[PDB]
């Protein structure tokens, strides 16, 4: 629900496919890698 | 904008055109 912002200080909600763009921005992958395939990220995982 | 889910509508403002124009 938070990401890792809640070890740091006060538990601060942000939408969790918003929590994984970030996390793909912190490898050097571009945010919208994310967002335009978003579907087939969640079922690819689910299945992993 | 038809493929990411959630966008918005809003306008984007570029400081040139105005401006320029
Ligand atoms: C965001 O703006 C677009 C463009 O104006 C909207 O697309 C129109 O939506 C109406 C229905 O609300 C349709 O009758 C039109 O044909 C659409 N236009 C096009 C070019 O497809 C879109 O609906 C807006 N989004 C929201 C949430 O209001
Ligand atoms: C968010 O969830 C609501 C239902 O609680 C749904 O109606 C809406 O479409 C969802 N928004 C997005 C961007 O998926």
């Amino acid at each position: 629900t938070s990401g890792w912002t809640f070890g740091a200080g006060p538990a601060l909600q942000i939408p969790f496919p918003m929590q994984m763009a970030y996390r793909f921005n912190g490898i050097g992958v571009t945010q919208n890698v994310l967002y335009e395939n978003q579907k087939l990220i969640a079922n690819q995982f689910n299945s992993a | 904008c038809d493929v990411v889910i959630g966008i918005v509508n809003n306008t984007v403002y570029d400081p040139l055109q105005p401006e320029l124009d």
